């Protein structure tokens, strides 16, 4: 993986709103957080996904929701906090049921 | 409020020793908080504790404007006290005139605005919280008795009634009064349960709070219960590399609860710099914290020895015999250390009490020390 | 019951809230300084 993943990922956000697409904003921006996992620089998917945690559930789409407190869950678990991050999981158990979603996410 | 971050930046300027780096940008910092904040009493303040630049035309300028603004509130009051049902909020108003002297960093002006602004009727949160924010100038301008004062206030005011999420700000209050002064053994419990929940705006950020915690708890907490409320901490977890300190700082204690002998001195060396110094309410306690922090780990390294030599310890530690035995030569005949040195074999043992023998000799010792004083006053009171 | 002690004249010049320990005011500062030196030229060594 390069640097420039993540560059054209965020050109992917240039264009979601070239057309003006909250949809793929926020899809796109599991896209990039993912990308921003890659290194274990989710210091800044932090902040994109801190951004972001609003973002889907303003949507409601469900299973990028359950694909961030995976993601996020993932990202503080790694963070050395098991008591937020375990929440967070528990969070996408609920949504996990109200969410529907490829069986891969379910054995995350 | 005042916003506080002005106040470290200044401390951080007066310190000789901090990194100029950080001098610097801290001042352009607090100087960038001036202009901001149109305000003057520092500049003359300031520049006086810069003196132990000034441009007096800029201070001019904050002055006046300083004025027009103290005349409008003054003014709208002026307006109030004539409305009647302006009882709770002419009080309010006048709020935001002590307050403005907080903006305008005035003490006395501020002080007597918010004492006269008690008398109207008003919640708890005014008569109390209020007094809270007339403290934290106290603890704005480093005068530790007008604190002490208020929060005997702000103690009779809860001791009547109010809510515990006032007595939470207050305790964070009060502890870090505590350290404030040498008094660390009752900052431990008060700032490490303050983490539970805690009000930033009231003065600073959550992680200097968290450093408090973590030094004031490394500093008086027993081995278990080190263990127990900081190691496993389900807050300072969540920090970690959040500032500049909390890494060292737990670099250090990690260093201390698990045995690494090698790099306590280090980080210990570290945190003497980057925490302590800075920190305006430790640097004063500088020193008394580290010699301290020495002692336990001799302690510690002893505690499962009768007998070890010194080039162990030296080795361990990473220093030459020489300079390890003078510094044990500090602690050892104050009786704060259970040690006792052998140079002629560069030997260490350790007398302590434990067994029942030990406790035999010491509880002699003690007891006699009791009597001679017992008899000596016992004649005095004899023959008078 | 009231007595001037003229004869002991009030002495003329030429001109912490907490209670210390006196190694409070030991305060001889040498540590922090001679511990790096000690430290850095000890494993210079070794």
């Amino acid at each position: 993986s390069l640097d420039d993943q993540i560059f054209v990922c965020e050109k992917s956000i240039e264009f979601a709103k070239r057309e003006k697409r909250v949809f793929l904003k926020h899809s796109l921006s599991i896209k990039l957080a993912t990308l921003h996992y890659q290194k274990k620089q989710y210091k800044d998917s932090l902040a994109l996904i801190n951004d972001l945690l609003r973002e889907f559930k303003k949507l409601d789409d469900k299973p990028s929701l359950v694909d961030v407190h995976l993601l996020e869950s993932k990202v503080y678990h790694k963070l050395r906090n098991l008591a937020k991050s375990k929440a967070s999981l528990t969070a996408a158990r609920t949504a996990a049921n109200s969410i529907y979603c490829p069986t891969q996410t379910v054995a995350e | 409020v005042p916003n506080y971050e002005v106040s470290e930046k200044a401390f951080l300027l007066t310190q000789s020793k901090v990194s100029i780096e950080q001098r610097k940008e801290a001042a352009e910092f607090v100087l960038a908080k001036i202009k901001e904040e149109e305000m003057a009493p520092y500049y003359k303040y300031l520049c006086e504790e810069y003196l132990v630049k000034f441009d007096q035309e800029l201070y001019n300028e904050l002055c006046k404007k300083n004025e027009s603004k103290i005349k409008e509130l003054n003014e709208k009051i002026q307006k109030l006290e004539e409305d009647d049902e302006g009882e709770l909020e002419q009080a309010q108003a006048w709020i935001n005139l002590g307050e403005y002297y907080a903006q305008i960093g005035d003490k006395d002006n501020a002080e007597k605005t918010l004492g006269k602004s008690l008398s109207k009727a008003i919640s708890t949160g005014a008569k109390i919280d209020v007094m809270l924010t007339i403290a934290r100038l106290g603890f704005f301008y480093n005068d530790q008795l007008y604190v002490k004062e208020k929060l005997e206030a702000v103690n009779s005011m809860i001791e009547k009634g109010g809510d515990w999420e006032r007595r939470n700000r207050y305790k964070t209050y009060y502890g870090i009064h505590c350290l404030a002064v040498r008094n660390f053994k009752e900052a431990a419990k008060l700032l490490v349960d303050s983490l539970a929940t805690f009000t930033s705006i009231e003065l600073t950020s959550y992680e200097s709070i968290a450093t408090y915690a973590s030094v004031t708890g490394l500093f008086t907490l027993e081995r278990t219960d080190l263990k127990s409320k900081v190691i496993d901490s389900p807050e300072l977890l969540s920090l970690i590399s959040t500032t500049a300190a909390l890494q060292s700082i737990s670099s250090l204690t990690i260093s201390l609860y698990a045995s690494d002998y090698a790099s306590y001195f280090p980080y210990l060396l570290e945190t003497y710099a980057n925490v302590l110094i800075p920190c305006k309410y430790l640097n004063r306690h500088a020193d008394f914290f580290v010699r301290e922090m020495r002692r336990k780990v001799y302690a510690q390294l002893l505690e499962s020895y009768k007998t070890l030599s010194l080039k162990s310890m030296a080795s361990a530690f990473g220093v030459s015999v020489a300079f390890l035995d003078n510094d044990l030569g500090k602690f050892i005949p104050n009786k704060q250390l259970n040690c006792v040195i052998d140079r002629v074999n560069g030997i260490v043992e350790t007398n302590r009490p434990d067994n029942k023998n030990a406790q035999y000799h010491l509880l002699v010792k003690q007891g006699d020390g009791l009597l001679t004083k017992l008899q000596k006053y016992g004649a005095a009171v004899r023959l008078t | 019951e009231d007595d001037e002690f003229e004869d002991f004249p009030i002495d003329t010049w030429a001109n912490n809230i907490w209670e210390e320990n006196w190694d409070d005011v030991e305060v001889d500062d040498d540590f922090t300084n001679e511990l790096k030196a000690e430290l850095d030229r000890y494993k210079r060594e070794n």
